[PDB]
């Protein structure tokens, strides 16, 4: 758990590329946000 | 008459 | 339109007037009141 | 593994959640919108084409052989002509819902039709025209396989009269739209719908709410205001919405369209309007008539649905999508 | 914990994710009419002329 | 919908086998 | 509104349901 | 030729055909 936590912000910073990428694919087109 | 049973002049009223 | 009880015995008189088809049981020959292919 | 399980579950939780947070925020601007809309329309065109319905067989044929004589005779009938037939036949239709005798007696399956022709004429030849009752005999001769099927079919030939009509006048579109409208606002009220429905009511009475409640407006087609007063008064246990939604399917099919109940999240561009209407005709082989709904929670793209099959292009069911998919 | 495997899963379920529409065919439980061609219920849950309250069903093909 | 429900009402208010006070066909 | 009557059976109006027909006297429910 | 209608009861054409109305004993095959 103690790793799973630290993980958590661990990984939390690069969240936005995936939920961008989300984003644009179910659009189609590339979102600048 | 007869239908089936018989038919009166006017359930509802209930070959030739 | 209206109605009226004339009709009631306009309906007596075609009973008065009325072979026989395979439908699945029989129906016509007037000589249940559906029935007794083709 | 339960840690990578909750880790990837956790990350994908949010990342869905702020992607969908972005969607929104991005496709909130109208060009956004209309180029959403643009993509689908260019997919639909990269997409394949494909490859009376309540009704037995003797009805089947029964009703397309009345339909066909009313072509032949109503082709040379007039505006006036076709207003008098189709209240004839409403008339007619009514009376045989009254007199369940009468009607069972007209519609028993028989070789021979002359029994049924005399019992028409000897009861009515004189208190309506003489294309009524022409109707009326084709109508009766034939064989029905249930006995509401003859109810069915002159209240059809009445309405293609009424749609005749409408046609003669030129107001096929404003009366198609006046139906889709009526059939509308019935839905989004199933109150009034239910109310409306129920036969056992008195039909005159309803026909009088819906005249002084909705039909009765500044703004309404007089030909879709008697052809809804007819439906209504001659409802036998069918929703109402769902009688008018008949109506307007029939009213189209006439002209060889199809309904296609296409929802957008904002007015299509007339000319997005002409590509889904070629790109849907071309798939569905013949042509269509697009009806759009508005609903903002499409958030862009187009939700189509004609008959049986729907389309559904809107953003916000690939988002759902998107979120039903993390392992 | 190789944290770089547990990001590429995700980062290849994002990509290739090609939600593009379908033409499906639906229908609508009556106490199901439609389906002409023939399920899934909303929530997961998984045959005459006139039938196969309200909801869509969506018929897994 | 003012008009409608007022219309509906009216209607409804002058309406109000047989007995309707068991199905809709009879008891 | 939102509120059924008795027929039988319960009918609500459509969409409103919580047997067909909207089913699942006069008195509403 | 024929269709399927129930699933199997099979429609056909008028005279080329038993529970009647042209009926015997996925849809619209």
């Amino acid at each position: 758990s103690a790793q799973g936590d630290q993980v958590r912000s661990g990984l939390e910073s690069s969240v936005d590329g995936l939920s961008a990428k989300l984003a644009s694919r179910i659009l189609g087109v590339d979102v600048n946000s | 008459r007869v239908v089936r049973d018989v038919e009166f002049p006017r359930g509802d009223s209930l070959r030739g | 339109t209206i109605s009226a009880a004339d009709i009631e015995g306009a309906i007596e008189d075609y009973v008065s007037s009325f072979i026989g088809t395979v439908i699945d049981h029989v129906e016509g020959l007037p000589s249940d009141e559906h029935s007794v292919e083709g | 593994q339960q840690l990578i399980r909750q880790l990837r579950t956790g990350l994908g939780a949010e990342a869905v959640n702020k992607a969908a947070e972005i969607v929104r925020a991005h496709v909130a601007d109208p060009q956004a919108q209309s180029a959403t809309v643009d993509r689908f329309l260019s997919e639909l065109e990269q997409m394949a084409p494909s490859s009376t319905s309540r009704l037995r067989a003797a009805s089947r044929q029964s009703l397309a052989a009345l339909v066909e004589k009313f072509d032949s005779v109503a082709g040379g009938l007039d505006a006036d002509g076709l207003t008098n037939l189709a209240d004839e036949l409403a008339s007619v239709a009514k009376l045989l819902l009254s007199e369940t005798a009468l009607n069972k007696h007209l519609a028993e399956p028989t070789d021979d039709s002359a029994p049924k022709v005399r019992l028409l004429e000897r009861l009515l030849s004189d208190k309506v025209s003489a294309t009524t009752l022409d109707l009326l005999r084709t109508a009766v001769s034939n064989r029905w396989s249930t006995e509401s099927n003859l109810i069915d079919a002159v209240e059809h030939t009445a309405r293609l009269a009424l749609l005749k009509r409408a046609e003669i006048a030129g107001e096929v579109d404003e009366v198609e739209e006046q139906l889709f409208r009526f059939g509308r606002v019935l839905d989004a009220e199933p109150r009034l719908s239910a109310l409306l429905s129920d036969y056992t009511t008195p039909a005159e009475g309803r026909v009088a709410l819906l005249d002084k409640a909705l039909t009765g407006r500044p703004g309404v087609n007089q030909t879709a205001a008697a052809l809804l007063s007819q439906t209504v008064g001659l409802l036998r246990g069918e929703r109402a919405d769902e009688a008018v939604i008949d109506l307007a399917e029939l009213a189209v099919s006439r002209r060889g369209e199809v309904v296609a109940h296409v929802s957008a999240a904002a007015e299509l561009s007339d000319a997005q309007r002409t590509r889904l209407t070629e790109v849907l005709s071309r798939i569905y082989g013949r042509p269509v008539s697009v009806q759009l709904h508005v609903d903002p929670e499409l958030l862009g793209g187009l939700s189509i649905t004609v008959g049986d099959e729907v389309i559904d292009g809107s953003i916000a069911s690939r988002l759902a999508a998107a979120q039903t998919g993390l392992p």
